[PDB]
DNA sequence: CCCCAGGGACTTGAAGTAATAAGGACGGAGGGCCTCTTTCAACATCGATGCACGGTGGTTAGCCTTGGATTGCCCTCTACCGTGGCCTAAGCGTACTTAGAAGCCCGAGTGACGACTTCACACGGTAGGTGGGCGCGCGAACTGG
DNA sequence: CCAGTTCGCGCGCCCACCTACCGTGTGAAGTCGTCACTCGGGCTTCTAAGTACGCTTAGGCCACGGTAGAGGGCAATCCAAGGCTAACCACCGTGCATCGATGTTGAAAGAGGCCCTCCGTCCTTATTACTTCAAGTCCCTGGGG
């Protein structure tokens, strides 16, 4: 069995859009934060809780984008998302 | 570290946005902004807790970062 | 003397006058509060949060569910004009998104 | 150390427009916020509203216009008569 | 009185935004959009206007209002 | 001697960009505000310069609204904007 | 006694230290302003303006004119990308825009 | 009624880093608007920063912490250092 | 590319008016005093942050086939441009009329404040209800023919 | 549609642990009472906000022929998604060591409320020079040939 492109993608967006768990790895993440973070003061610790509200934003923070780039997307008539999309949206958004 | 954001992750926030097909370049992109974002709300909230001559940065000085840069959060003490 | 008698009661409210009073006198608004501002903000307040739990109690509801989750209140804020312009620039928290799919992108 | 919240009086609320639906602490953290957020928001305008009227009391005539300048449409509306009643109420004891 | 905002008026104004061409039915859309700002701005500068007592709104009183809907103007006493 | 269609419109641009008066008749916009007013409260009277900074804010409004209109028309491979491309607009602004 | 000396005059400034503190204790912003507070607050807002002032001089020079009106300020904050970004929405009077023309437009 | 502005001092910083430059009215109007307007930000930080602390007092502290907050990149850096020379020399009349 | 040309930039020469330099005043800084208390610093206490290790899958990384999306060519047509003609009223002068902005004076109705008191609220505690993992069969939308 | 299937998903079966109700002390909210004082109201005057009403360009409104940008159709080419696999490490759970979050307390560094004194800054005036408009000249980019 073979679904056509698009048919599970579909069912994707209607599974995600109704879950609410975090969707980026807890542990990369927090790599990640840690990392930023060390260049601009060392020996810096983080909350638990601290790292969780960082993730919970920005999550929502690029879903929100995410939005946004696709409206301009269907404007130029096209169903996929390009770099030039972001681009506009942040460029709108006054980023 | 920005390479832990992989693929299938942003994916998965693409679908969340309503986003059907995503080309090939959008990974790169996004790494890009989201560390652009990560770096202003750390900044501010490691300001804040070398204020309080504390160590630990702890989750108010966090939603303090995010809501003066417009982007209230609820659920973690304000 | 008489029994203490709070100024919510004399109100009929039941979010705290006193407190909202002493919030306001300490809080750097102004100089004096007068003895109506405390009574007066803290009813707009109670009012407000009974709309939001209102619609919140409501969505709950309809996914059989006997308490509000931060993403029961996502979708009452989202879908309410009003309280989604007061609370446009807010994020909740474990909340999710609204189901919404460009009618381009369907089969 | 005792830490205040709303969540006695959140709860209360609750109880009378849905008598048998409870609130996780999750959901008890965001009304919290949220209370706090709108506070904020009619304090802080109303600051500038005794200020820019050069009065030092803020009564209920700023907080009347602050509701009317921050509150939506009929959201204002409602919650302006919620205010004008309980502030006649009171002050008749 | 809401077509006195006339054609070459709009036309004007899209020029000075780097517009180089404008189709027919934009002209429409601009009016209405104006009609939504104006409104907000004024809504608000009326309700100071009411809360100091006054029949004459200040330009203060819209400095007041344009600066809590984020579009903050200088140039009129503060 | 006729100017092909489009070479009168980048000159205007250059001119309008370089001056900085007020471009939407006074008259008019004094006719609209009162207009507008007289849903909120009647008989409201308005100072000279009260009139003048509404003006100012309406125009600097609607010229950065042209503006990002125009990216969104250039980023559909188009040079005229649409009605679609203000909607466009405004949605992303969050209006 | 001694002759007057303005905190302004000991700190090396321009701006008024005793007005800002007045200002402080006058402006609801917390129930004491420390000594170090005010000296340290006018001479932000004295360097700001300079920088602002400084680079609108420059352009009316380049304009040939000798009086500063709005357009100078507008090219200064818009033509600097660290003041332009403190001032992102910020509406001068009488300032017109940057000279932008999108390169795709061009013949 | 007299009306308090930085119309002078504004004058002065102008006759510093350009003696040939002068100012109209509608520009004073302007640095009027604009000093009041980061006036206001740095101030109105402060406190929510005091605030934070449990404070009641507001220094050059906080003052310098809600400069980071708001001057953006190499603003920020002389700015501060701008602040910490005039309190300093200050302190020692 | 050329010829002819249509617009804007540049450069005086007259007006003129807003910049601005200069003088008188008052109330708002500044010095000075005694005074209340906020906060640095000292020392104390324990929660919770960092670190580690062993699994234990669930989830990623990469590749292959793919057919549907992108996009460039092409035509084409019709939706704005630019010029002209022609009329309306916006810009301004000048003047008058007057509504209320703004101010000065006043008191009494108001809120700060202190002393004292008490019960509404939050922290420790207990015991059931709501809902999530485990697990399964039912609802039906989709897709190769 | 026929026909088969994969997905979606609602409905239980427990367990369990998240939360509703309960017990306790207290500190801050309530009440009495004093007293300082803010602003609503009366009255007054001057500003400019409205109004009128004329003039004079100057710009808006309409018509018109055209042209190039917007748009529909077509094809090729190309590149992200569905499915497959091997393998990685995110996470559970436990456990420990130890930093610094966090609390308390002394007293003095600090900032205040008040007071007398002085001069900085604001209202007011008069004078310019820099700006502004008009005209005349020149550069230069533009479009049909």
């Amino acid at each position: 069995h073979r679904y056509r492109p698009g048919t599970v993608a579909l069912r994707e967006i209607r599974r995600y859009q109704k879950s609410t768990e975090l969707l980026i790895r807890k542990l990369p993440f927090q790599r990640l934060v840690r990392e930023i973070a060390q260049d601009f003061k060392t020996d810096l610790r983080f909350q638990s809780s601290a790292v969780m509200a960082l993730q919970e934003a920005c999550e929502a923070y690029l879903v929100g984008l995410f939005e946004d780039t696709n409206l301009c997307a269907i404007h130029a008539k096209r169903v996929t998302i390009m770099p030039k999309d972001i681009q506009l949206a942040r460029r709108i958004r006054g980023e | 570290n920005i390479q832990g954001i992989t693929k299938p992750a942003i994916r998965r926030l693409a679908r969340r946005g309503g986003v059907k097909r995503i080309s090939g370049l959008i990974y790169e992109e996004t790494r890009g902004v989201l560390k652009v974002f990560l770096e202003n709300v750390i900044r501010d909230a490691v300001t804040y807790t070398e204020h309080a001559k504390r160590k630990t940065v702890t989750a108010m000085d966090v939603v303090y970062a995010l809501k003066r840069q417009g982007r209230t959060l609820y659920g973690f003490g304000g | 003397r008489a029994k203490a008698k709070t100024r919510s009661s004399r109100a009929g409210l039941q979010f705290p006058v006193g407190r909202v009073h002493r919030l306001l006198r300490k809080g750097n608004y102004s100089e004096r509060v007068g003895a109506g501002a405390p009574v007066y903000l803290a009813a707009v307040l109670e009012y407000l949060t009974a709309e939001i739990l209102e619609l919140a109690g409501n969505a709950a509801r309809d996914n059989k569910k006997t308490r509000i989750i931060p993403r029961h209140l996502q979708l009452a804020i989202r879908n309410d004009e009003e309280l989604n312009k007061l609370l446009g620039r807010v994020t909740i928290a474990q909340g999710g998104v609204l189901p919404n799919i460009q009618a381009v992108l369907l089969p | 150390s005792r830490k205040e919240s709303y969540s006695i009086y959140v709860y209360k609320v609750l109880k009378q427009v849905h008598p048998d639906t409870g609130i996780s602490s999750k959901a008890m953290g965001i009304m919290n916020s949220f209370v706090n957020d709108i506070f904020e928001r009619i304090a802080g305008e109303a600051s500038r509203l005794a200020h820019y009227n050069k009065r030092s009391t803020i009564t209920s005539r700023e907080i009347q216009t602050a509701v009317r300048l921050l509150l939506p449409g009929e959201l204002a509306k409602h919650a302006v008569s919620e205010g004008t009643k309980a502030v006649t109420k009171y002050t008749s004891a």
